[PDB]
RNA sequence: GGUGAAAAGAACCCCGGGAGGGGAGUGAAAUAGAGCCUGAAACCGUGGGCUUACAAGCAGUCACGGCCCCGCAAGGGGUUGU
RNA sequence: UCGGGGCUUAAGCCCAGCGCCGAAGCUGCGGGUCUGGGGGAUGACCCCAGGCGGUAGGGGAGCGUUCCCGAUGCCGAUGAAG
């Protein structure tokens, strides 16, 4: 079968937390729990929580078996940006856009 | 609706060299590195013969072509331009002067530039003697 | 701004093209001896130590 | 009685967009990158409607002058000697015999041979 | 066997049964017409004078048509000048019976 | 400016600090889930098909060929090598 | 660098001749439109010939959008508009 899991509105932008998720796509759930553990980036953190919560589901809602189960899929899109304004020389102001995810991550049985 | 030849085979062919006027010959051998003679002419796909030359040390030319014609060379850098004579190109390197034409009589594109690898030209003979090569004329 | 700017808009071809050698590479890991668990090699990590 | 713009501009948009399908890059998406191809598109193909009668009336040739110079005489001999016998046959297209049903070629050949001299 | 035929303009090889559409014709959906007109043979029949000098073709026609819409675009730059035209062109089709001649 | 006929606005369990999700549940409909009818385009992304590292370009058009897909068929669709 | 290659009793120049290639010109085949003549008592439609590059601009015939009469009507949950 398989289970998702997805993040919504996380405040970081999606080009950067990108990096951080095709560095797990397809790889096995015990390989990303690692690779995300040790991996120097800020989005790490988000993919993996919400690579933590896939699992769960897996089992606790899906019968899967942790011992067996992978990233089948994944990727972040993009939500809804903050605009913020910003004093800039000789009064002129520019919009800086802080902008935000919506990370998936979907898992499924090794096998069968 | 018109014919379309399927999968050729390669005809080689041999050719001699002395006493040929450089250009003339050059001629007769862009066209056969080109269909144009095979009636299932198709000029998107290259099935012209191979062609080998030898004895290229030995072309014939007119006037004072061997002082007079004089061929360019430039390289990327300021003054780059080199003016080889035809003299020179013989007694050094003299299977070039053949290609110089040859490459020059064919199509531009990318397919001209395979048909200039299916020539061979040498200063001998004593080409490899591979397989076929129907000595013509 | 002043002086210099782009005389037209990347095409979003160019533009992915430029950053085919971002993207990251898994780091370096090895099964540390005492544990089972995984450590950056040549280097000390929690749930675990060393001897001596 | 106010008549806005309504459906009748997406439309005629989405319309186009369609012509222009498979196009390279923003001359597919952007709509008005789309239209100034399509414009030169129709240009281009109605030009070539009339090559290829041309892009034919070579290839032909090429191919008959080919096998022709096999039975030692060449196209515009061939034609004169033909043209001269009066067989309006063979419309150059047709000199495909010249690949297959080779034979037949070669008793064209004879004829026209014959007419001229 | 061969015959070259001549018919709407063109020329044709054909072989005895042998679907054909062909220049637009002014006859029943299924009649038999004999296009008089013919040139060669499968066993040589050079048409000395223009024409097969007594032979011909059989055929029946399956029935008319038209093709598929071609778009003619035309186009004049700075002048403001563009006009549009589908075109269709008609064919009945053909299917050759014999090759009697 | 707009959930739905009606709040019936999602108890409870699960991952999470939270946000947000996954089940369960309500509903004719939840891709009507709460700035929630419809949800177009630009723009970003995931998967699949065809394609590209000797090649010269207003990016198309014409022809032929290869691969993939539709239909018993003649045929048609996508792609693009010369 | 004669566009290039390359060309010397020429692939140069002069004089003579027979060929062939070559436009969207002319012919063949099919079709459209207008105009004129003819058959049609007939509108419809059929036949023959001719015209149909085009900016400013003149003329003609249509397509769609909103609304009104036709509506106390008709289509619509077996699915309206989009
Ligand atoms: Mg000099
Ligand atoms: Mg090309
Ligand atoms: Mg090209
Ligand atoms: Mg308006
Ligand atoms: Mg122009
Ligand atoms: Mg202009
Ligand atoms: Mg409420
Ligand atoms: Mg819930
Ligand atoms: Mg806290
Ligand atoms: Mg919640
Ligand atoms: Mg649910
Ligand atoms: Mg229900
Ligand atoms: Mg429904
Ligand atoms: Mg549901
Ligand atoms: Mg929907
Ligand atoms: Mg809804
Ligand atoms: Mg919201
Ligand atoms: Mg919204
Ligand atoms: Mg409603
Ligand atoms: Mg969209
Ligand atoms: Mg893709
Ligand atoms: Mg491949
Ligand atoms: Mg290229
Ligand atoms: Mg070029
Ligand atoms: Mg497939
Ligand atoms: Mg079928
Ligand atoms: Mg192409
Ligand atoms: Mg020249
Ligand atoms: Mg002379
Ligand atoms: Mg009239
Ligand atoms: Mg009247
Ligand atoms: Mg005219
Ligand atoms: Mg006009
Ligand atoms: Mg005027
Ligand atoms: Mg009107
Ligand atoms: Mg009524
Ligand atoms: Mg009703
Ligand atoms: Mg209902
Ligand atoms: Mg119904
Ligand atoms: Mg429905
Ligand atoms: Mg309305």
């Amino acid at each position: 079968m398989e289970a998702k899991a997805i993040a919504r509105y996380v405040r970081i932008s999606p080009r950067k937390v990108r990096l951080v998720v095709d560095l797990i796509r397809g790889k096995s759930l015990e390989e990303a729990r690692n690779i995300l553990r040790y991996t120097n980036k800020r989005g790490a953190y988000f993919v993996a929580k919400v690579l933590e919560s896939a699992a769960a589901n897996a089992v606790n809602n899906h019968d899967m078996l942790e011992d067996r189960l992978y990233v089948k899929a994944a990727y972040v899109d993009e939500g809804p940006a903050l605009k913020r304004v910003l004093p800039r020389a000789r009064g002129r102001a520019d919009i800086i856009k802080k902008r935000t995810s919506h990370i998936t991550v979907i898992l499924g049985e090794k096998h069968g | 609706k018109t014919y379309v030849p399927k999968q050729v085979e390669p005809r080689w062919v041999l050719i001699d060299a002395e006493g040929k006027t450089l250009g003339r010959l050059a001629t007769k051998i862009a066209t056969l590195l080109r269909g144009k003679h095979r009636p299932d002419w198709t000029p998107n796909v290259a099935m012209g013969d191979f062609v080998v030359v030898v004895n290229a040390d030995k072309i014939r030319v007119t006037g004072k072509k061997l002082e007079q014609k004089i061929y360019t060379r430039y390289s990327g850098y300021p003054g780059g331009l080199k003016k080889i004579p035809l003299e020179k190109m013989l007694a050094t390197h003299p299977e070039r002067v053949l290609e110089h034409a040859v490459k020059g009589m064919l199509p531009k594109g990318p397919l001209g530039r395979r048909l200039f690898k299916r020539l061979k030209v040498y200063a001998g003979p004593d080409h490899p003697h591979q397989a076929q090569r129907p000595e013509k004329l | 701004a002043k002086h210099p700017v782009p005389k037209k808009k990347t095409s979003k071809a160019r533009r992915d093209a430029r950053r085919s050698h971002h993207a990251l590479t898994p780091p370096i890991l090895v099964p540390c001896p005492e544990c089972k668990a995984m450590k950056p090699p040549h280097t000390v990590c929690p749930e675990c130590g060393y001897y001596a | 009685p106010r008549a806005k713009t309504g459906v009748v501009r997406r439309r005629k948009h989405k319309k186009i967009l369609k012509l222009a399908k498979g196009y390279w890059g923003l001359r597919s998406k952007s709509f008005r990158k789309a239209r100034e191809t399509l414009f030169a598109a129709g240009n281009y193909a109605y030009a070539h409607r009339k090559r290829r009668k041309r892009d034919f009336r070579r290839l032909w040739i090429v191919r008959i002058n080919a096998a022709c110079r096999q039975h030692g005489l060449n196209y515009s001999t061939f034609i004169h000697g033909l043209k001269k016998a009066g067989i309006e046959v063979d419309r150059k297209n047709l000199a495909d015999l010249a690949v297959r049903e080779p034979q037949v070629f070669a008793e064209l050949v004879e004829r026209a041979k014959a007419a001229q001299g | 066997m061969f015959a070259i035929v001549k018919t709407g303009g063109k020329q044709y090889r054909v072989e005895p049964g042998l679907k054909l559409r062909v220049e637009k014709l002014d006859a029943e959906p299924g009649a038999t017409v004999e296009l008089p007109v013919l040139l060669l043979g499968g066993e040589k029949t050079v048409v000395g004078t223009p024409v097969v000098e007594g032979a011909s073709v059989v055929a029946e026609v399956l029935g008319h048509g038209r093709g598929k819409k071609i778009l003619v675009s035309k186009f004049k730059a700075k002048v403001q000048y563009r006009r549009k035209k589908g075109h269709r062109q008609p064919y009945t089709e053909l299917l050759i019976k014999e090759i009697r001649g």
